[PDB]
């Protein structure tokens, strides 16, 4: 397996802009979820 | 490496085990609420496949590959002891429920224990026989252990076969007593405490019996040495645990609770 | 050699403080927030029955 | 290779990394839930117009913060990364079972989000008391999905506790006694013993609730001779140990951070710190019914639970004074991690002291089920756990990643978070003293000022959370690689470099007698 | 003195006021003139120039105590930036008040509050300290 | 701690982009839901 | 030793099981079922069971387990 | 009731609530001093360039910082337990009143003499009379005689509730199948408010308690008129 | 029966780079594929069931 900085992680840090997109989607999806669950329950 | 510990090959069984837990729990939900057994039967199947492959691999790593140094065996001893402690505290919760209900019977029960309209089993009939059976199995498993340490294949097998037969006799007697019982799990807190506590115990007897049967087949295949046989030790510790839980159930629920 | 703090620290402190005070004062006083302070020394009681 | 490495792991570091990613994601969920709570309360009236939904949001907030953010980060993440390194061990005792502790948590979380999506959710409180949690007042699948979520989280943590105890007892260098292990390792062992003993009792209780809901048992139903109060005893027999489980690994990390940034080789009073953690662990099993002072128990039982609860202040005080005595004479480095730790010492102290007020059953009659309790535990638990997590994260991020954070950004992050949590929670003391109930979607008009300020504070902490994500991005974006770390002679986890190789201690340390 | 990742297991240089004499020299490799200066150091230090003495110090150490202990303007950036982001938070709260929050209940109308206040004084709410205690029932005004 | 200079320096402009995108990823979806609560 | 534990197995433990088997055998045979009384603390039905018609326990014995409405 | 910007407890309506206020004053002084001392010591440890980084002897100082906390806890516990045992002490009530919690309202039963019972619901915000309190008023108040020892018995006919009146120092959980006792004694006439204090589902926020304390003769005529 | 442990020791110590869960041969691969197919298929079915149960 690859060793060293940026290689001991399940995500790529090769491109800081692709990383920004990946981190945006990752943290954003967790933060968004409860708002969309509330919307779901309101719409029933 | 120049340490004695086991670096385990990357394994899929942790993920298949975790997913089998999702399928069993979502499956119980689907059975209780959506009138369907499909997810539950998939979960039970993947759970059994996961257990089979995982413990197969532990046998490969130990009997076939030699990774169980004394240091590794010491860790497994601690692990099994700690697992048994966690199972003791699980049963403690059910005993607490039982004592809570029976020491302060509510007006709905008639303010007495056993409740009005409950006809307990006679603790001197099948419950006493079940006690004799599990105590006897504790003696026979001890004979099996000493036979293995003394290098005696035939007597180890005979003693372990007797132990398994007694575990099966207990299970068949308990099944019969469940069918014959005039009270049910729906008979208030008497039925609730009786069937949930004895039911979890019954499950542990089936698990321990299965573990002893695994040890029986491994013995038939010469896996155990006279000095190295932790699977047998662990199965024996577990079986003693099942014995002791029974004695507490017998004294508490069957005798004192009658 | 001057670093970021030597070059910009004064401006960051002055601008941050000015902005923070201005926007919190506007939020607190200009957009209809009901703080519901104590009526003591503020409200003239009026007949209700 | 990716599947083998990340789905089939038997490596303590990679599993620790999975736990940290999982816990960070959970923290975003838990934060969003907390912001919905404060938005509902941020002005008088109704926001959601659906108090069942408010109750579901409050319930889920607590389960996510406790079971999916704090425990996975402290035990699964810091514990897996650091414990083997700090004892020179080549991995955990059960490196494959370790991976199953991890992989049980995504399904556990999925069951909790299923509970919120089916029917009307579990609007029970995280206590899940019957009969509100029973099959009449919460008919349908939501509460069952919540129970099964807790079963899977419980199995994860029980197997993890077996792993940690076995690793810590069995896999030290042969010359190293238990009294030569670092305090973080002690903190994990003691937390693991608490998990091993407490979680099975929760498992029994929620299983009884499951059978009451689906198999016509009556453990908690007076119609069958059951008792709702029995559930409360089983829950809190777990639940008081659980609040110590949430803080103990934080105490361990604080000891390391205060030592490190004081320029010390060792914490003040090591054996007193061990004694204090074991005393807190022990006393933590004999105090639970201080969660039940209004249920109708006997006066002498109230007097006992008051007295036993207050005893916990003595060992806890030894730890606080020992941290101060560690700072004493230090060459203080004002690193961001040090700021987190100093914030922890003060905020933990405030929350522990409001716990001592609550321990007095006479006063607890008036404070129980009010915002005073909410203020107490957001100080000791919410801020204490979060401040220890952030301190540990910024201290050890360069070990885990090989990259440095921007210290100026990290200090800005700390400053915003310190203002936000104090603005949010300090006024909740006034709300509780003045009688505002907890678990309310709206309040009598008198309570408006403090609720308004509290909700404004909640948004300041949101700005801190968003900045934290940017700060992690900026570290990985810039790629400043670590060179030298001070004090490796008393911080073994750093001695294999940053990040350490996949396999460390293939050749064990040499320690003579 | 280039420090390399692959050097992590070797004794390393630190500037720490609590560890004044580090495990290695700042500069390990010596030029011809630096070698001559280290030979000169074996003779009377009175014969070294001020420049030679400084050069010997800078071979052994990276920063002086004065340099390693210097104060910085970082606090200005930290406090200012914190106040910026706290100000940004108030923008979010303005947005929430404008777009999310609807009207508050009619019980906050001035006339409701004036009537409610009188009724609270008529029922002697907190008459010992908290509320009605602050009303003068004889003069019909706040004390 | 000591460290190398950045292998891939993140300029002030790059930091403003990363900060802006990060904040928008939190604020826009929640903002959309809370703006439309009346509709729900 | 193994010899002593075998001696205990065959000389004490299995004879005990045989005696308790005899005891149970002799006291077997059906006892007369009690009058049905629809007590509200028994035959609990807060949700239908997830099998059969929803009203039968898992190991329902028609001879000794009345339904909420009495013996079948 | 609470008033805007309130920091502390509601003014005491009962002698036990008076006791709780003086006990809280004593305890809060201790909390302030210990919080302040820890913050001050942090600041003292962090404000000197002087250093001492060699190993420090712990045992002498650990005696002070175990004994002094033990003494402080005893000084809290003694008055704490005195109040606990005063509330519990035998007072001979003149009247028994039952309250039953329900989703989402309280019922009251006064059955010492006649079968008096009624339901008590929150006044909807749209139906408040001018000057009335949002989320606190009820249609039918709990009328009680002032200056008299009253036994309140609390239960539930569905889920858990909790019957609370902060100004009287009262909070008793309402548990189905259980009859919990507490005692109430008002030093004053007036209106005393509380709110359900165990999460009981979607209208937990909206099932308040209003006590109306009046002279015995008024209570007797009200009782007769409510049959 | 006869003691064939030495023959299984030789099989499981063969220097073929296989992880222990596949080192028994082709039957291990089949049982692995069945287990993982049921687990992943079951998980997708559980998500379908959540979708169904999330609406009235
Ligand atoms: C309720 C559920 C609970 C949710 C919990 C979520 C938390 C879970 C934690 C675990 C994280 C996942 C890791 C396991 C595998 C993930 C599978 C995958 O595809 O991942 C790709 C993805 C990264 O993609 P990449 O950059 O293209 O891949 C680089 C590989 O080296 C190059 O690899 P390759 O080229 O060989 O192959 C890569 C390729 C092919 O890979 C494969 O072959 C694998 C395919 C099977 C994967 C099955 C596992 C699924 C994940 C489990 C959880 C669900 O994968 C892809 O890129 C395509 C598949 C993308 C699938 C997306 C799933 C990602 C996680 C989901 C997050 C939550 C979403 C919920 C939505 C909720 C909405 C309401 O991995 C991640 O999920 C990582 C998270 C994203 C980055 C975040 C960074 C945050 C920094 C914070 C720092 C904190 C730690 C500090 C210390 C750090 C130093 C040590
Ligand atoms: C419930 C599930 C719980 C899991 C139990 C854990 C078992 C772990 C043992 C293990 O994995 O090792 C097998 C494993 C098979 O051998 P191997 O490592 O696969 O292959 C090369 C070996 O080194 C071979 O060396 P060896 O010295 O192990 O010899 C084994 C085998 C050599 O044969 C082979 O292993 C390869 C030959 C190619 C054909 C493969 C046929 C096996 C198919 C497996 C299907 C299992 C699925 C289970 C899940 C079901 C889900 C619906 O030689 C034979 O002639 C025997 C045939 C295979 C024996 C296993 C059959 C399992 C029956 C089902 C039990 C699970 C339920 O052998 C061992 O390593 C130990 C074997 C002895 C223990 C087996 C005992 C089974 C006892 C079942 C208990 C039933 C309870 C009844 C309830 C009553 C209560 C009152
Ligand atoms: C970062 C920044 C974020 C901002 C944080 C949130 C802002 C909070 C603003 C509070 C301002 C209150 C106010 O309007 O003051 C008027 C208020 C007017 O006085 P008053 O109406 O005669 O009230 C005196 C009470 O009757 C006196 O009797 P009482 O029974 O009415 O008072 C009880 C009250 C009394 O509590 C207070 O007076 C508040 C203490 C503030 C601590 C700073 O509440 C407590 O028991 C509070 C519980 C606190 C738990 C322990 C906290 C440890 C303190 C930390 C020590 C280290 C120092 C820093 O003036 C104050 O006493 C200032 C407070
Ligand atoms: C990190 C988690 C955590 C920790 C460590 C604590 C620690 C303590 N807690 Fe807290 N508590 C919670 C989390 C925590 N708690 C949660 C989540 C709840 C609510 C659950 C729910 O209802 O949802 C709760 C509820 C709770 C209650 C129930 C209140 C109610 O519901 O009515 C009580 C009652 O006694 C209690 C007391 C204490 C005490 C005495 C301590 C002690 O351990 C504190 C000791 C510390 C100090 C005292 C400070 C440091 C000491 C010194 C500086 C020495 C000198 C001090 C003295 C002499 C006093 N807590
Ligand atoms: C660890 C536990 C924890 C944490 C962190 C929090 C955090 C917060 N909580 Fe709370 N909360 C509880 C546990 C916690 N909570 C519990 C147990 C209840 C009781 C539920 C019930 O009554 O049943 C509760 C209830 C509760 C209420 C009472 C609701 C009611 O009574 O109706 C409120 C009200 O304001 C509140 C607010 C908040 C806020 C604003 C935050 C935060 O916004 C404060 C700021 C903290 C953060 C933003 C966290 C940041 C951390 C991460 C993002 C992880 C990062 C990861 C890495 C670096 C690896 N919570
Ligand atoms: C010979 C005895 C051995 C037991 C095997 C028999 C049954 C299946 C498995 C048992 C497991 C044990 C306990 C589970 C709970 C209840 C079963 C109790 C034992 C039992 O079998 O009880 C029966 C009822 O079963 C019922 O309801 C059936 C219920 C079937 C579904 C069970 C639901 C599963 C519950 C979830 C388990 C959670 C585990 C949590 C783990 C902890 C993680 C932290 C009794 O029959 P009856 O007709 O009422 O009375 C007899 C009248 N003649
Ligand atoms: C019908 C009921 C369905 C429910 C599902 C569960 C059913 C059955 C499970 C039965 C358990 C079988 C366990 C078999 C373990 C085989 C592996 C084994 O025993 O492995 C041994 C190691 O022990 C080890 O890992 C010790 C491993 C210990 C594991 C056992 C713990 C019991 C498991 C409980 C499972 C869940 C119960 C929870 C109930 C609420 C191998 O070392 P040795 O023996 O020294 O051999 C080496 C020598 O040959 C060298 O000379
Ligand atoms: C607790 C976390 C939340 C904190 C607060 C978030 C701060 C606000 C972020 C901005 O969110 C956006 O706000 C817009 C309005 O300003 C919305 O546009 C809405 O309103 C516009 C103006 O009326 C229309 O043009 C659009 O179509 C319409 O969707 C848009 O949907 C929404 O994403
Ligand atoms: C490896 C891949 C993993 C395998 C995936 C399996 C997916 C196929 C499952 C079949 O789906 C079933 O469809 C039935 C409908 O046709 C349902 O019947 C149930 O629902 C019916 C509704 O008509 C009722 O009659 C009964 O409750 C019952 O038969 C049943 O619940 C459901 O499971
Ligand atoms: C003949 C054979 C020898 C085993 C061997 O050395 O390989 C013997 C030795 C021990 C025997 C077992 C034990 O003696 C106990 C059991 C006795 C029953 O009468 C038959 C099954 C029973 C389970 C036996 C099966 C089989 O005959 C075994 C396994
Ligand atoms: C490693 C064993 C050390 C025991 C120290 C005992 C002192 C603490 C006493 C309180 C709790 C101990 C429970 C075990
Ligand atoms: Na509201």
């Amino acid at each position: 397996y690859e060793e060293g900085p940026g290689k001991n992680i399940p995500f790529s840090v090769e491109n800081k802009w692709r990383l920004l997109a990946m981190m945006t989607l990752f943290f954003g999806s967790g933060f968004a979820a409860p708002f969309f669950i509330v919307r779901h329950q309101l719409l029933k | 490496q120049t340490h004695a510990y086991h670096m385990v090959n990357p394994s899929p069984w942790p993920l298949t085990g975790a997913l089998s837990a999702l399928l069993m729990t979502s499956g119980l939900t689907m059975w209780f609420h959506f009138n369907s057994m499909t997810l539950l039967m998939i979960g039970l199947t993947t759970n059994m496949l996961t257990m089979y492959q995982w413990w197969r691999d532990v046998i490969r790593e130990s009997t076939f590959q030699g990774h169980h140094t004394p240091a590794v065996q010491k860790g497994l001893r601690y692990g099994m002891i700690l697992f048994i402690i966690s199972e003791v505290l699980f049963f403690t919760g059910f005993f607490w429920a039982f004592y809570h209900s029976s020491l302060a019977p509510t007006p709905e029960l008639g303010g007495c224990w056993p409740p009005t309209g409950i006809h307990p089993l006679n603790p001197l009939e099948v419950p006493l026989l079940n006690t004799s059976v599990l105590l006897a199995s504790g003696v026979s498993i001890t004979w099996a252990h000493h036979s293995l340490m003394e290098g005696d294949r035939k007597h180890m097998l005979q003693a372990l076969f007797i132990t398994i037969t007694l575990g099966v006799y207990f299970t068949l007697l308990q099944a019969s007593e469940y069918y014959e019982a005039p009270f049910t799990i729906s008979d208030g807190v008497y039925g609730s405490t009786f069937f949930v506590a004895t039911g979890f115990h019954g499950l542990h007897v089936i698990i321990g019996s299965t573990f002893l049967i695994v040890c029986f087949f491994r013995q038939l295949k010469f896996h155990f040495t006279s000095n190295h046989h932790f699977g047998f030790e662990a199965a024996a510790w577990y079986w003693h645990f099942v014995d002791v839980v029974w004695l507490f159930l017998y004294v508490s629920i069957y005798w004192w609770g009658s | 050699a001057p670093d970021f703090h030597d070059k910009y620290g004064n401006a960051v402190l002055a601008s941050g403080a000015t902005f923070c005070v201005a926007v919190w004062v506007y939020m607190a006083t200009q957009i209809g927030i009901e703080w519901n302070p104590s009526p003591v020394g503020r409200v003239t009681p009026k007949e209700w029955r | 290779m990716f599947i083998n490495r990340w789905l089939f792991s038997t490596n303590h570091k990679d599993i620790g990394t999975l736990y940290l990613l999982f816990g960070a994601w959970a923290g975003m969920v838990g934060t969003a839930l907390s912001l919905l709570i404060r938005a509902e309360l941020g002005q008088p009236g109704t926001l959601l117009g659906d108090d069942q939904i408010y109750n579901v949001v409050v319930t889920a907030h607590a389960f996510v913060m406790i079971f999916f953010m704090v425990m996975p980060i402290m035990i699964g993440g810091f514990g897996n990364w650091l414990v083997p390194l700090m004892i020179g061990a080549p991995d955990m005792a059960f490196p494959r079972m370790n991976n199953m502790s991890f992989w049980l948590l995504p399904p556990s979380f999925l069951l909790l989000l299923a509970s919120s999506m089916v029917e009307a959710g579990a609007g029970t409180g995280w206590t899940v008391y019957p009969p509100l949690a029973g099959n009449l007042a919460h008919a349908g699948a939501s509460v069952d999905l919540t129970i099964f979520s807790l079963h899977l989280a419980g199995v994860s943590s029980i197997l993890g506790a077996i792993n940690f105890i076995t690793t810590i007892i069995n896999m030290k260098p042969p010359a190293m006694s238990q009294y030569q292990t670092p305090l973080f390792v002690w903190s994990v062992m003691i937390t693991a013993v608490l998990l091993l003993l407490s979680l099975p009792v929760l498992a029994a209780g929620i299983t009884m609730l499951l059978t009451d809901r689906n198999l016509n048992t009556t453990f908690f139903d007076p119609a069958g001779g059951g008792d709702p109060i029995l559930y409360q005893h089983l829950f809190w027999f777990f639940g008081h140990p659980e609040v110590y489980i949430l803080i103990l690994p934080g105490f361990g990390m604080i000891s390391h951070i205060v030592t490190y940034y004081s320029g010390k080789k060792e914490p003040f009073g090591y054996m007193g710190m061990v004694w204090a953690m074991m005393s807190i662990g022990f006393l933590g099993f004999i105090v639970w019914a201080h969660h039940m002072f209004t249920v109708g128990m006997d006066v002498d039982t109230r007097a006992y639970f008051t007295s036993a609860t207050m005893i916990i202040a003595i060992p806890t005080g030894v730890k606080v004074f020992s941290w101060l005595a560690t700072l004493h004479g230090g060459n203080i480095k004002w690193s961001p991690a040090m700021m987190w730790a100093l914030g922890f010492i003060f905020l933990f102290t405030v929350g522990g002291l409001t716990g001592i007020v609550l321990a007095n059953s006479s006063l607890d009659i008036v404070l129980h089920d009010t915002y005073y309790v909410v203020a107490h535990f957001h100080y000791v638990l919410s801020m204490g756990a979060v401040f220890a997590i952030m301190g540990g994260f910024v201290h050890w991020f360069p070990l885990f990643s090989g990259y440095t954070l921007n210290d100026t950004w990290a200090k800005i992050h700390f400053a915003i978070m310190f203002v936000g949590v104090n603005m949010t929670f300090f006024p909740q003391h006034f709300l509780g003293l003045s009688g505002m109930p907890r678990r309310y979607s709206d309040y009598p008009d008198a309570y408006t000022m403090w609720n308004t300020i509290s909700s404004m504070g909640s948004f300041i902490s949101l700005t801190a959370v968003m900045l934290m994500v940017f700060i992690i991005w900026e570290a990985f974006a810039s790629k400043r690689e670590v060179l030298t770390v001070d004090l490796t002679t008393t911080n073994l986890e750093w001695l294999n470099g940053c990040p350490p190789p996949y396999h460390t201690f293939e050749e064990p340390t040499y320690v003579n007698l | 003195s280039v420090v390399k990742s692959e050097d992590y297991a070797l004794p390393s240089y630190v500037d720490r006021r609590d560890y004044p004499l580090p495990d290695v020299a700042h500069v390990k490799n010596l030029s011809a003139s630096q070698k001559a200066l280290k030979e000169k150091e074996k003779a009377s230090w009175s014969s070294l120039s001020i420049d030679e003495k400084v050069e010997l110090y800078r071979l052994k150490f990276k920063e002086s105590f004065a340099e390693m202990n210097r104060s910085t303007n970082e606090w200005k950036t930290v406090v200012g930036a914190a106040m910026f982001f706290i100000g940004f938070t108030a923008l979010l709260l303005i947005w929430e008040k404008h777009y999310v929050y609807g009207p508050i209940p009619h019980t906050f109308e001035e006339e409701w509050v004036a009537k409610q206040t009188k009724r609270m004084l008529d029922m002697k709410v907190a008459p010992i300290q908290g509320f009605s205690a602050k009303w003068d029932y004889d003069k019909n005004e706040w004390k | 701690i000591t460290a190398k200079p950045a292998k891939t320096p993140t300029s002030p402009k790059e930091q403003a982009i990363g900060l802006s995108v990060t904040f928008l990823s939190f604020l826009l979806p929640a903002g959309w839901v809370l703006y439309h609560l009346d509709n729900y | 030793g193994a010899r002593t534990w075998r001696f205990l197995t065959f000389g004490l433990a299995l004879p005990s099981v045989a005696l308790c088997t005899l005891n149970s055998w002799l006291h077997s045979g059906h006892r007369e079922r009690p009058a049905f009384i629809p007590y509200h603390h028994l035959r609990i039905r807060t949700k239908p069971f997830s099998w059969g018609d929803g009203n039968h326990t898992f190991f329902h014995n028609p001879r000794v387990n009345p339904l909420p409405t009495g013996y079948e | 009731m609470a008033y805007p910007m309130q920091l502390g407890f509601q003014d005491a309506t009962s002698p036990i609530m008076e006791e709780l206020l003086h006990f809280h004053d004593h305890t809060l002084m201790i909390v302030f001093l210990i919080s302040s001392l820890v913050l001050y010591i942090i600041s003292l440890m962090l404000t000197t360039k002087l250093t001492h980084t060699s190993t420090m002897d712990a045992q002498e100082v650990e005696t002070i910082w175990t004994i002094l906390p033990a003494i402080i806890l005893i000084l809290i516990a003694l008055p704490s337990l005195r109040i606990l045992y005063m509330m519990d002490e035998i007072n001979n009530p003149s009247l028994t009143v039952k309250t039953m919690g329900h989703q989402w309202y309280w019922s009251y039963e006064y059955t010492d003499y006649e079968d008096l019972s009624f339901d008590s619901y929150m006044i909807p915000t749209s139906e408040l009379k001018p000057g009335e309190l949002r989320l606190l008023e009820v249609d039918n108040r709990v009328v009680l005689p002032m200056e008299m020892t009253i036994r309140m018995l609390v239960s539930s006919e569905d889920v858990l509730h909790s019957w609370a009146v902060p100004s009287l120092g009262l909070k008793t959980d309402a548990i189905p199948g259980r009859l919990n006792q507490t005692t109430l004694m008002s030093s004053r006439p007036g209106l005393y408010y509380g709110q359900c204090s165990e999460i009981c589902g979607s209208n937990h926020s909206f099932m308040p308690i209003v006590l109306e304390l009046v002279p015995l003769k008024y209570f007797e005529k009200w009782s007769a008129s409510m049959l | 029966f006869e003691n064939r442990v030495a023959e299984k020791q030789k099989l499981f110590q063969e220097d073929n780079g296989l992880p222990v869960h596949l080192k028994g041969g082709a039957t291990d691969n089949i049982l692995y594929r069945v287990t993982m197919t049921l687990c992943l298929g079951g998980t997708l079915y559980s998500l379908y069931c959540l979708g169904w149960a999330s609406f009235p």
